């Protein structure tokens, strides 16, 4: 009859969908493994970047104290089906809502999600085609656009996903204060006994010219952005596997 | 609600020696050569490293004073205690030298001098020279000058040895 | 007129949510539009809110039954549709009477969550 | 040297240097290295019609510097 | 200015909603 | 099934105009369809299409604001239904006055109503507007 | 022989397009390869080019019907298969006759699009 053939066609369509999703899983796992090589080569580029920007600070004073623009650069994936990464990033942004907040998200999903929720705190977004390897030029483009969005910005907070393991993708933050505040903190560390761990570093920077210091600041900011995007891509590939597995289970149940 | 900081996931921290501490005689330097958030050497003990900074060449041996160097497009030499020399070429970046016996060289691009070729550099240099005359404006002239300087440095490094 | 309008709005929301469930059950909630997520959340709250403990099923439900007035139902559903209760947790609407019961259950849940957060923080 | 006077930043100088260095690489290895310099990034804003209005805040290619 | 010169069940719902929102904000703080 | 082009702008308003509770007189229905077809409702929000139609049919903005210069073509002249059926709307006899009436109605509606409707924020006013729109859906 | 070859090619392309529709629904057109995008475009043009207004359905369609000669059909489909009309807009193949009608409709579409652009330009 027709209803019997209707169910037969529906089952055939589900089988085709399952096969396509399985191929997607294989392709994603290929890039997961292919770009799994980063794990051996990471965790050593950003060593003096820690000294430059790593500071244990409260989450309130740093927010309320500032009266200039607070730039935020959330990292988001172009294609959906990644998982809960974008949702968690949006939640983190929502918890930090302020009159000074400015958004320059990354990825199509981030743009489409922050344009509607935050229309008056959104200027424009950056998009990269996942064709080449995440390189320094992309990070420089992001930093230049962030500066042009708000040059008199108190800080530039980058929110990304850290791929701890195949099944653990936490949310991590890089804070990049303004050149003036960074200079003040550096001078305080160099002179005062406080910040004893950065004393040598600050004094070494002071001895050099100011153009070199500015280049150092920009260079390490770009390195942090590069690290963020790379970890986000790896987390996206892994995170993507979970979503694809969930879709496969749903299709099998259907 | 308190988000972590990406630096907490990196446990290979930087060891800074204290001001009022005894001196130690070191025979090896821990080098850390990095390109685009990727390392080629992981705290490798080497006899010395020669890096071409903006002011001039620097020969870093164990115990060198704490310093920051802004690199320029140039060769970088690494000589091990065994007596083996390894030569890279860098396009830019920074070199952080610590008095505790470490040297972190973070470059935008660090590639083996062998990977580079001569004829390619010559033809690219000729093209850049031809385009310099037809530079659209001052900015194009400066960019072409930058490229020509890089190519000349590469050619000089190749011809040296 | 208000009763009719509220009923029609609820039916439209439920119909749209049922349509969206077909996509949700295959791909996932994260594959929806920004406003589609809002519709899904409101419709889930509506579905939970429609439940009610009967005074005769206290043995099976283990909860005191409720008797909701007609006006109270209309007012509560009209308020929920407007979105003034978006902050209230979804489970606050499950097995309750009018809107006041929803708010009381939400307050109790908030107190429990605050106690748990205090215990976790003190553990540091 | 003379690029600072024209407003060119340090990061653009680094990108130009890396691109030239990659162009100087042998034929065999370039296939890898060229993947670290090809620009594939763009700036967009969603308009009312839905078109992705492209921004010109920063140049993408080196020739546009 | 002229307006100034010239001169409860729903309140309970508003009070309860305000209390719930205050609690949900307090838990997020600490 | 697959960018606010003219077909997409007018298709939504046509779908909005197809909601009815009681049968509609031929003159009112044809006039409303013609207005929506010639882009006279492009500036009108989809939510306000029914209110616009109700004002067009049961009210006359031109007479209300004293800007009506038409000689015979008015929506309150129910005898125009057979003249329209005989000659058609796209005829020199009726087309000029039809366009003039539609232009005047669109201008007056937009100016005097849609500006105020878009400026409502109070909960009381929002609820009143929602009730008004729902009543309009069931009135024309 | 030409008629048989053209018919078989059309059938094969339609079958391939039907197969690719599932991938498009799951992945998306952007995810397909360039070799597949060309097939998709040609198959869509073929699907729309099979439609024809009949001389007896003028009331249903509101347009004059067409009578396409056998040779004209073979030539038009053969040209479409090999990409001779890859730059023609897709809608130019919808509810038309031979290839000449396709070109005339494409010209009309271009003229109206230019008029719309001019109207936008003045604004
Ligand atoms: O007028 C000046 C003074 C100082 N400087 C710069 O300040 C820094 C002071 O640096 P030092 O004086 O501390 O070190 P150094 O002798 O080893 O210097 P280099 O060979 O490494 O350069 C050096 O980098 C010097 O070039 C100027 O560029 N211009």
């Amino acid at each position: 009859s027709g209803k019997l053939r209707l169910y037969k066609e529906k089952l055939e369509g589900y089988n085709r969908f399952y096969s396509i999703v399985k191929t997607i899983k294989m392709v994603t796992l290929a890039k997961y493994r292919a770009a799994q090589g980063r794990i051996r080569t990471r965790d050593f580029s950003l060593r003096y970047t820690e000294l430059a920007f790593s500071k244990p600070q409260a989450s309130r004073d740093a927010v309320v104290a500032a009266k200039n623009a607070l730039v935020y650069i959330p990292i988001t994936t172009n294609r959906g089906s990644c998982g809960a990464l974008n949702s968690n990033i949006v939640r983190c942004i929502d918890s930090v809502v302020s009159s000074k907040m400015v958004l320059m998200p990354v990825g199509k999903r981030g743009i489409d999600s922050f344009s509607k929720l935050y229309p008056d705190e959104f200027r424009y977004g950056i998009i990269n085609d996942m064709k080449e390897s995440m390189h320094f030029g992309y990070a420089t483009f992001v930093i230049e656009n962030a500066y042009e969005v708000s040059k008199d910005a108190d800080r530039y907070q980058v929110i990304f996903n850290r791929f701890v393991s195949a099944g653990v993708q936490r949310n991590a933050v890089y804070n990049i204060p303004s050149y003036e505040k960074w200079k003040e903190d550096l001078a305080d560390a160099a002179s005062s006994d406080n910040q004893k761990n950065r004393y040598l570093f600050a004094n070494a920077l002071q001895n050099e010219e100011e153009q070199l210091i500015r280049d150092f600041f920009d260079f390490h900011a770009a390195l942090a952005v590069l690290n963020a995007v790379g970890e986000n891509e790896l987390s996206e590939q892994a995170a993507r596997l979970v979503a694809v597995e969930g879709q496969l289970t749903n299709i099998s149940s259907l | 609600h308190d988000l972590p900081e990406g630096f907490e996931f990196m446990e290979h921290k930087v060891v800074n020696k204290d001001i009022h501490a005894p001196h130690e005689n070191l025979e090896t330097l821990r080098l850390t050569l990095t390109r685009q958030d990727e390392f080629l050497l992981r705290e490798e003990p080497v006899k010395c490293v020669t890096v071409t900074g903006t002011n001039g060449e620097y020969g870093i041996y164990p115990g060198h004073a704490y310093k920051i160097v802004q690199l320029n497009p140039s060769p970088l030499t690494v000589e091990y205690t065994d007596g083996t020399t390894k030569k890279y070429f860098v396009s830019g970046g920074f070199a952080h030298i610590n008095n505790e016996g470490s040297c972190d060289v973070n470059t935008v691009e660090c590639t083996l001098l062998d990977d580079l070729d001569l004829a390619i550099a010559e033809k690219e240099l000729a093209a850049q020279q031809a385009a310099l005359g037809s530079a659209k404006d001052d900015k194009a002239k400066s960019v072409v000058e930058i490229r020509i300087s890089v190519i000349e440095a590469v050619i000089a490094a190749l011809k040296h040895h | 007129v208000d009763h009719y309008n509220v009923a029609q709005d609820v039916v439209q929301m439920l119909t749209k949510y049922r349509e969206l469930q077909d996509i949700i059950a295959v791909l996932g909630i994260d594959e929806l539009s920004e406003e589609d997520k809002l519709i899904v959340d409101r419709a889930r709250k509506l579905v939970k809110f429609l439940s009610q403990p009967f005074q005769v099923a206290e043995v099976f439900t283990g909860m005191t039954g409720h008797y909701v007035q007609l006006d109270d139902t209309i007012d509560s559903f009209s308020g929920l549709l407007m979105g003034t209760y978006d902050q209230v947790p979804e489970m606050a609407f499950y097995m309750v009477g009018g809107i006041n019961s929803v708010l009381e259950k939400a307050k109790k849940m908030a107190e429990e969550a605050a106690e748990l957060e205090k215990m976790r923080r003190a553990r540091v | 040297s003379s690029w600072r006077d024209h407003g060119i930043s340090y990061l653009k100088y680094l990108n130009v240097c890396t691109e030239t260095l990659h162009s100087t690489v042998k034929e065999s290895r370039r296939a890898k290295y060229e993947r670290w310099s090809k620009p594939c990034y763009t700036a967009q804003r969603p308009d009312g019609a839905g078109g992705q209005e492209t921004i010109d805040k920063v140049p993408i290619h080196t020739k546009d510097y | 200015e002229a307006a100034e010169r010239n001169p409860t069940g729903d309140n309970a719902r508003d009070r309860l909603l305000k209390e719930v929102l205050a609690l949900q904000a307090r838990i997020n703080q600490r | 099934a697959d960018v606010q082009t003219i077909p997409m702008i007018r298709g939504a308003r046509f779908v909005a105009l197809f909601n009815q509770k009681q049968p509609s007189y031929f003159m009112n229905a044809i006039v409303s369809l013609y207005a929506c077809l010639n882009g006279y409702l492009d500036d009108v929000k989809v939510q306000y299409v029914k209110f616009y139609e109700y004002l067009l049919v049961h009210r006359d903005l031109g007479i209300m604001y004293g800007t009506a210069k038409n000689k015979f073509f008015y929506m309150y002249v129910q005898e125009l239904n057979y003249l329209i059926r005989f000659f058609t709307l796209n005829s020199p006899i009726l087309h000029g006055e039809l366009e003039e009436m539609l232009k005047q109605h669109t201008h007056l509606f937009l100016q005097h109503y849609q500006s105020k409707m878009n400026a409502i924020k109070s909960e009381k006013d929002v609820k009143a507007l929602k009730n008004l729109l729902y009543s309009c859906k069931r009135a024309v």
